[PDB]
């Protein structure tokens, strides 16, 4: 499954968005991965 | 008192003059961090019975009676960090024998005194980090068998001697700490003293050309495998520094944050056994030829911000590096690619190109033409200011798995014509790209696709083609968001029934969905049974057919927030069963219904119908109420977020509070 890599891309984007200033989806972003890592 | 867990207990900062004689006799982790002790007799320790981890750092003790370790012959580590014990005695810990660990850092040790330990039979690592050692005479005769890791981090020694040592004649060292203190001599023969000194570090310390010279030929005909020489002073390079460094058997090096400005010549060919190298953050302004030579044994290449901001990369400066594996040009001003530049490097399985290009604008045909003979499985490249891709820029790379093009600024209109090859790619990362207008073939020479990521890319031409996406059939993850998508027809998804995951998340859909739109609203979420998370927010949908989610089955979470969507109707989740989850955040959702809302709650376990402003009477909110009187599902925060809103009547209250038997 790519759910691993998913949770990994939630973060590598947060990090593009965050070296590009997009704060809401970073805070979003963090907070689905979290979520996900709960549901696995 | 202090909190135990099962075996440890942490009295983490709790100011304290005596021990806290109160815990069970059967503690071993006595971790008193800070707890500013000045003594520690031998009457109340009696209790403490089973003491193995006496951890006190941190503290302001000045003396340690022999008669403490008369009662703890189980104690295997101790940890004395920032005291005071500048004056040690002989019969400090001389019969103390059962360690497996010592630390004395910053204890502020002037001497050794003549032997303060003498037998030390199971002393495997010994710390004195700052301390202000001026020497390494820790002893006068044979002694420290068995040590394996001593740590002089930060003292003020000065050079190395060979009787100083002789305590070493049988010690097998493993990692030995010489940093971050200034040496200026090293007399004739130290390490071929030592039995079996393998380690050594020799960061932060100047020692610069007539040091590093004598240096490697003092290591001379010894047993050593890794070395250290960060910040070491180090401007240039000939062949005459590392030269006794010909006749050991050494597998690592460090020569980073040295600012090695240039490279004269056949350097380093004296280290034929190098396996891993670090000369990252360099202000190298060019690069010989002849600068790399006899390299051939290096499997890490670290030049991260080597190249300064122009350099001349030589033609086949390359070549020699036949072993390499990891390639590190990531941040440097190399301004394009020769036609000669990567050559030979057919051991290569990870670029990292990124922020490394001032000049690569476009990629044409021959700018890859280097990499043809070596394989690749990871090809950076983000943010080097990519304008435009022309054809054929690809054809070079075959092995090649991710294509991670992020960051640029390709603004064109596709054709297909620019990943002509790349048969084996699993992943491209296109995302934050000016613009892409699409073709019904920008796609359909990488049916191998497993990952199209297309956020932040102002997506035209969705929907005039036939299905942009219709070659695509192992696509697993379809991005799609901030793209100010408008107008979509059953085209997305048709014969994508491995997708798993379809975020939609910026888009302007809420017009579709409509009652009023000609030929009735679209029903594009079709043909789905393998999808997961489906995130539909942030459109504006005020509207939801009833079968708008049939195919969905196996779906998890169906997250619809941030829109203007209220007035769900029945049965709308009637089909889905493992729906794991829902959310309906910052919506016009006011009453809830046993029909509405009864099935979707079934096996669910997180909800964040957040900011909705309630409708509160006896029946807008009574099924809601009953069922969070008991949460099998673990909502988050219920405090001063669920809100009583539109009647006047019961306005102002949170939602548990409402009586269930008044209606
Ligand atoms: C390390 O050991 C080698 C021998 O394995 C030393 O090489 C000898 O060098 C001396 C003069 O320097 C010659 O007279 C011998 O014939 C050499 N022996 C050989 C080549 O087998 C080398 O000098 C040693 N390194 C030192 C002492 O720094
Ligand atoms: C190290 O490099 C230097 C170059 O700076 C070499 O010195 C040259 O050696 C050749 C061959 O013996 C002779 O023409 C001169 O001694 C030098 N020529 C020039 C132009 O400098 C040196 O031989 C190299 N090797 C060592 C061990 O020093
Ligand atoms: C890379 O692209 C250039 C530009 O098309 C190619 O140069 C052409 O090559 C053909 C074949 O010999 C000539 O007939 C043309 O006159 C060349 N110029 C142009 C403007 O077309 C070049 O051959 C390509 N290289 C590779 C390896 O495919
Ligand atoms: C391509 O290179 C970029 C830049 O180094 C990588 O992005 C980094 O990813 C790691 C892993 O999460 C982060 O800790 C870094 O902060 C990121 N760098 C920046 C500048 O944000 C990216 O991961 C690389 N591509 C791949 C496929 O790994
Ligand atoms: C250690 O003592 C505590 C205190 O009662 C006890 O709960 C625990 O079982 C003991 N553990 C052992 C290994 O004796
Ligand atoms: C002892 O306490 C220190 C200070 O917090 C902590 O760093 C260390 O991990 C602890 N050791 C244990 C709990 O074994
Ligand atoms: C302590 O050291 C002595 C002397 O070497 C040894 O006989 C004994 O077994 C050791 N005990 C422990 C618990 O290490
Ligand atoms: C040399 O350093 C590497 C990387 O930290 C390490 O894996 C290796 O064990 C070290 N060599 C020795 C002899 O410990
Ligand atoms: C590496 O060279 C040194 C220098 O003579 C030697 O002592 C050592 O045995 C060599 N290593 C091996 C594995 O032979
Ligand atoms: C190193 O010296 C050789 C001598 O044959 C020469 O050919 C080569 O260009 C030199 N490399 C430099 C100066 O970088």
């Amino acid at each position: 499954s790519a759910m691993e890599y998913y949770v990994k891309e939630l973060l590598r984007t947060a990090e593009y968005a965050r070296e590009a200033g997009d704060p809401e989806y970073v805070r979003k972003a963090l907070e689905k991965a979290e979520l996900v890592a709960r549901i696995l | 008192k202090c909190t135990v867990s099962h075996e440890v207990a942490d009295c983490s900062h709790l100011k304290l003059t005596q021990v806290p004689d109160d815990l069970p006799t059967n503690i071993t982790v006595l971790n008193l961090t800070h707890n500013q002790l000045r003594r520690l007799p031998a009457a109340n320790f009696t209790r403490y019975s089973q003491l193995t981890s006496l951890d006190v750092g941190f503290n302001t003790i000045s003396k340690l009676e022999p008669e403490l370790c008369q009662k703890l012959p189980m104690l295997k580590v101790l940890n004395l960090q920032h005291n005071e014990l500048s004056q040690l005695s002989d019969k400090t810990f001389a019969f103390c024998t059962n360690l497996t660990e010592l630390h004395l850092m910053s204890n502020s040790i002037q001497k050794i005194k003549n032997n303060p330990f003498v037998k030390q039979k199971n002393l495997i690592t010994l710390d004195l980090s700052h301390n202000g050692l001026s020497s390494t005479k820790l002893g006068t005769q044979v002694q420290l068998e068995n040590l394996q890791e001593l740590l002089l981090s930060n003292n003020k020694i000065q050079a190395l001697k060979s009787e100083e040592l002789d305590i070493f004649a049988n010690s097998s060292l493993k990692k030995l700490e010489l940093s971050s203190n200034q040496i200026k001599e090293f007399s004739p023969g130290c390490f071929h003293a030592i039995g079996r000194l393998f380690g050594l570090f020799l960061n932060n310390v100047q020692l610069g050309p007539s040091l590093t010279e004598k240096l490697c030929l003092e290591l001379a005909n010894t047993s050593i495998r890794n070395l250290s020489l960060s910040n070491s002073q180090l401007s240039t390079t000939s062949n005459t520094t590392f030269l006794g460094l010909k006749w050991t058997n050494l597998t690592m090096l460090d020569l980073s944050y040295n600012n090695l400005n240039v490279v004269g010549n056949d350097s380093f060919a004296w280290l034929p056994q190098l396996e891993y190298f670090f000369l990252e953050y360099n202000n190298i302004q060019h690069l010989f030829s002849h600068s790399l030579h006899g390299l051939f044994n290096v499997r890490y290449l670290n030049l991260k911000r080597s190249f300064t901001k122009l350099p001349k990369i030589d033609d086949f400066s390359f070549q020699w590096l036949k072993c390499l594996e990891h390639l590190n040009m990531e941040d440097n001003d190399i301004p394009g690619i020769k036609s000669n530049m990567f050559t030979g490097l057919i051991n290569l399985k990870y670029l990292s190109l990124s922020n490394s290009f001032t000049s690569l604008r476009t990629l044409t045909n021959e700018t890859f033409v280097s990499l043809a003979h070596s394989p690749l499985h990871i090809l950076n490249l983000t943010k080097n200011k990519i304008s435009k891709i022309e054809s054929d820029a690809f054809s070079w790379l075959g092995h090649l798995e991710v294509l991670d093009l992020g960051l640029n600024e390709i603004g064109q209109e596709l054709t297909g014509q620019e990943w002509r090859g790349l048969e084996n790619i699993f992943e491209i990362y296109l995302s934050y790209n000016k613009y892409l207008q699409l073709t019904r073939n920008s796609f359909a020479l990488v049916p191998s696709l497993q990952r199209l990521m297309l956020r932040r890319v102002a997506l035209k031409n969705v929907d005039s083609s036939p299905s942009p996406f219709q070659p695509l059939r192992n696509l697993t993850i379809l991005d799609l968001s901030n793209n100010n998508i408008a107008n979509i027809n059953d085209d997305m998804l048709e014969g994508l029934e491995k997708l798993e995951i379809l975020d939609l998340q910026h888009n302007n859909l809420a017009r579709l969905w409509k009652h009023a739109n000609p030929g009735g609203p679209i029903y594009f979420l079709k043909g789905l049974s393998h999808l997961h998370i489906l995130n539909l927010e942030s459109n504006g949908f005020d509207e939801i057919p009833v079968e708008v989610f049939k195919d969905l089955f196996e779906l998890k979470i169906i997250d619809l927030g941030l829109n203007n969507l209220n007035t769900l109707p029945a049965s709308v989740f009637n089909n889905q069963v493992s729906l794991k989850s829902l959310n309906l955040q910052k919506n016009l959702i006011t009453s809830v219904e046993k029909k509405v809302f009864g099935p979707a709650f079934r096996n669910l376990t997180e909800l964040d119908m957040r900011f909705n402003p309630f409708d509160c009477t006896c029946e807008s909110i009574a099924w809601f109420v009953n069922w969070i009187n008991e949460t099998h599902t673990n909502i988050p925060e219920l405090s001063s977020h669920y809100l009583c809103n539109t009647p006047p009547h019961y306005h102002g209250f949170p939602v548990r509070l409402f009586d269930t038997s008044s209606c």
